[PDB]
């Protein structure tokens, strides 16, 4: 109930969008726009849809490009920490949750069960991708369908299936050469197809510019 | 006793209903139709009467079958000029609906043993429909005398034979060719992907 009058009270505050701008990521150094980005992403619109016809989403995609070394991971696991309902997942491989749906045997529970990916999991929720550009065939076909039609459907085993997939993505990259080259586009730096780019509402460039005094500082920090 | 006084009172709610006889119309249309089977609203059947919705609650399976038998009454006394060769009164299955909102599945726990439940989900897999006895015949080694008409309990419940002959113990055999059959199927249901907590493993059933 005090909660209430409380917030309340912080948005008569002036400068309450400033504060919260900056109170994301305390640990990483800079990076003042991407953070400002990733609120605006956490934060989130509104879905319309004049009858049943007109689908327009309110999800904010955020995809992240930037050379290594950059502590692009680090805004993914702070996010994964604050957002209530979050999954993490990886494209190299070996990943803790899958990013397509199957059915199996559970190695654990010995039963038969329908597990979905990722995406089905992350209903009304976050998703953060990490090493975008290892995907395969499958996952990328999985987030092209979930990214434009917001749905996945599901046809294995006599199953046939349709399911909400509802969520904000938040992709983490590197460039095609290890090193992004300002004299040429964003598309020809990025394993990516175009289709999929055109999905991501904010699309952030981090480079790795030789500046001693910012160098100093994160040596300090 | 009083359960034939109950059947009593389910035939009546069941010719009495209405400004039309919703239910004796259906029944009807149904018989004559060939299909073999009603819905009924327990809503309206409060309405009629709040004992007999209370009591299907608590204790289905007694209940259910007075309901049946009832049903079969009714069935048999709308139908009186029934067409030659038809004179084999054929039972009739009853079915429950109701507009209670649903409850988690994960809510299932000892407490809810042997009660009525409502619960969505999930279809995963589907078996193929099979036979199962419902009226069945035993036959004698030795002196070949035969025990006719024994019901079987529904659900998964087996059978057991007597092993005492009114010649040798456990003489008893099943004759296949005397025997009543229905169609019966298993299913498996899942939680609801929307409903699972989160970081949590789906429960079956
Ligand atoms: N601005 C920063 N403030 C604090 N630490 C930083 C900053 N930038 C980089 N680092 C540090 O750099 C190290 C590199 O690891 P990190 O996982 O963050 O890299 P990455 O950018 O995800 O790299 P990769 O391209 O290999 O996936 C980390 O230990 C991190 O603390
Ligand atoms: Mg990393
Ligand atoms: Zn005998």
């Amino acid at each position: 109930d005090e909660d209430v009058k409380m917030i309340t009270s912080l948005s008569k505050d002036q400068q309450i969008g400033e504060k919260i701008f900056a109170s994301i990521a305390p640990s990483i150094y800079g990076h003042e726009d991407i953070k400002r980005g990733l609120a605006l992403a956490l934060f989130g619109g509104e879905p319309k849809n004049p009858g049943g016809k007109h689908k327009v989403r309110g999800d904010i995609n955020v995809l992240l490009c930037g050379d290594p070394g950059t502590a692009k991971s680090q805004f993914l696991k702070y996010i994964e920490k604050v957002s209530s309902r979050a999954i993490f997942t990886t494209g190299q491989g070996a990943s803790a949750v899958g990013l397509t749906a199957y059915v199996q045997r559970h190695p654990v529970s010995r039963e038969w069960t329908l597990e979905a990916g990722a995406l089905v999991l992350a209903d009304r929720g976050v998703c953060l991708i990490d090493e975008f550009d290892k995907m395969n065939d499958q996952d990328r076909t999985s987030i092209h369908e979930a990214m434009e039609q917001q749905s996945i459907s599901i046809s294995k085993a006599g199953i046939v299936t349709s399911l909400q997939a509802r969520c904000t993505v938040i992709a983490a990259a590197n460039p095609i050469g290890g090193r992004y080259d300002p004299s040429l586009t964003f598309s020809e730096n990025v394993d990516l197809t175009e289709p999929i780019i055109s999905r991501f509402d904010i699309l952030c460039v981090v480079r790795d510019t030789v500046d001693p005094v910012q160098d100093e500082m994160l040596a300090r920090f | 006793a009083r359960k034939s006084q109950l059947q009593r009172r389910f035939k009546e709610f069941l010719r009495q209903y209405r400004f039309t006889f919703k239910y004796r119309d259906e029944l009807k249309r149904h018989y004559n139709l060939g299909e073999y089977w009603i819905e009924v609203e327990m809503e309206d059947l409060a309405s009629f009467d709040e004992d007999l919705a209370d009591y299907l609650y608590k204790q289905p399976a007694e209940h259910l079958q007075l309901l049946e038998e009832a049903a079969k009454e009714v069935a048999d006394e709308v139908t009186r000029p029934r067409p030659s060769g038809e004179e084999v009164l054929q039972d009739i299955q009853v079915m429950l609906k109701s507009d209670a909102s649903p409850s988690s599945i994960r809510s299932l726990k000892s407490d809810m043993m042997s009660h009525l439940v409502k619960i969505p989900g999930i279809i995963i897999a589907a078996s193929a429909v099979r036979a199962k006895a419902t009226r069945i015949s035993i036959q004698c080694r030795s002196c070949r005398n035969t025990l006719t008409n024994i019901a079987m309990r529904p659900g998964l419940e087996g059978y057991a034979l007597p092993r005492k002959c009114n010649c040798p113990l456990d003489p008893y055999f099943i004759m296949p060719d005397k025997c009543k059959c229905v169609d019966f199927q298993t299913l498996k249901l899942q939680e609801l992907p929307d409903a699972v907590p989160h970081g949590e493993m789906p429960r079956h059933m």
